[PDB]
């Protein structure tokens, strides 16, 4: 089971490369695109107010 | 579909908004000179006939 070590520590490097570059910026992309839908809702509610 | 008709009637909404305050405005101040102008027209009206009674005495 060796190979199966070698490949559990590429999955593991594949891993932590993942979560250094990679996940930061889609989790901002969808933190952009969630508070965008929310100031478009917040929005509305405002102009239907006025 | 919805949050894209949400976005166009929102953007419309205010222009609605926008227009309808300034109707508003526009209403409130040609009423004020209709006013203006019809209590013109009673004093000059009254000055006129006060004018012919005083001729005619």
């Amino acid at each position: 089971m060796s190979i199966f070590i070698g490949q559990l520590i590429g999955f593991a490097v594949i891993a932590f490369i993942i979560v250094k570059w990679v996940v930061p910026p889609v989790r901002t992309l969808m933190r952009n695109q969630q508070e965008a839908v929310r100031a478009a809702l917040a929005e509305s509610a405002e102009a239907a107010k006025k | 579909a919805e949050r894209e008709a949400m976005l166009a009637k929102t953007a419309a909404d205010n222009r609605k908004s926008a227009e309808q305050v300034a109707a508003a405005q526009a209403d409130y101040e040609k009423e004020m000179a209709e006013a203006r102008a019809q209590a013109s027209a009673l004093r000059d009206e009254a000055r006129a006939a006060g004018r012919s009674v005083v001729d005619e005495k």
